[PDB]
């Protein structure tokens, strides 16, 4: 529910 | 001062050193400042894109992978605000009360960012916060140690495995005491470790006023329009 907070993870 | 913590400090100083730019180049890119909430688009800007560099600087903290997907983000969406208020030491001085970056233009002092609303609450405190830090005089190596350790905090509400999140912790912290001891000389480092704790539970207070500044400025959609997805994402329900 964090689409741009996990693919800034990777 | 072992083998495994001078790794540790390596490390950390170098993903600074990656993710926060001293000549402030990429500031351009913003939403431009004018000085209503009439500086809002150009620090929502700021923030976020600083919020890109503090989830940098935290995939390079040693052990931090090893996390889950699900504990990386909870750690993030709690400590993000805290960090991004820890980096901005390096531009904050002094001498105006005020985060110099380059320009001004490129500089925010108290009635650049307490205009509107109940902010004052948030900015006086802050202030404070930033001079009480600033006169720690910190080591580089002490600085990065210090986000990391309060990145990586076992008690942030939603944690799952937090046993890992202590261990990943305890390692950075013993490695900011050793580090204290063997490298920062007296007076400077007299309870400069307590003195340090001390902020993180400064931190903590100004998360929970800003928590409470951005859900109250975010409830009116007129100002929500002017954030960026990353920040409502970020600083979320
Ligand atoms: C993030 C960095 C920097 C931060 C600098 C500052 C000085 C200006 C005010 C900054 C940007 C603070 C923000 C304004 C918090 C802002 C952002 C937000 C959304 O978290 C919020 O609700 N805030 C407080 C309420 C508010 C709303 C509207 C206007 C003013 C306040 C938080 C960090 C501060 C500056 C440089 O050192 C780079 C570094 O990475």
């Amino acid at each position: 529910n964090h689409p741009m907070l996990m693919n800034l993870l990777k | 001062l072992s083998e495994e913590q001078q790794h540790i400090i390596a490390i950390l100083l170098d993903a600074h050193h990656k993710t926060y730019d001293p000549t402030y180049a990429d500031f351009r890119d913003f939403r431009p400042p004018v000085r209503p909430l009439s500086m809002l688009p150009h620090l929502a800007d700021l923030v976020s894109y600083s919020i890109q560099k503090v989830i940098g600087f935290a995939k390079m903290i040693p052990g931090f992978r090893d996390l889950t997907s699900d504990d990386q983000i909870v750690l993030l969406k709690s400590s993000a605000i805290e960090v991004i208020m820890l980096r901005s030491n390096q531009s904050f001085t002094m001498d105006d009360m005020s985060w110099d970056c380059g320009s001004q233009d490129y500089k925010y002092d108290v009635t650049d960012v307490s205009k509107a609303g109940h902010t004052l609450e948030l900015i006086e405190p802050l202030i404070k916060f930033q001079v009480g830090l600033k006169k720690l005089n910190l080591h580089e190596e002490e600085h990065v140690l210090l986000m990391a350790i309060c990145i990586v905090s076992p008690d942030r509400p939603g944690v799952q495995d937090a046993k890992l999140v202590e261990a990943i912790q305890d390692r950075l912290s013993n490695t900011l005491q050793t580090y204290i001891r063997c490298r920062h000389p007296p007076p400077g480092s007299h309870q400069l470790y307590a003195k340090m704790i001390q902020k993180l539970a400064d931190l903590r207070s100004l998360n929970e006023e800003h928590s409470k500044q951005y859900r109250s400025l975010s409830f009116q959609p007129e100002n929500s329009m002017k954030l960026t997805p990353l920040v409502l994402e970020v600083f979320g329900n």
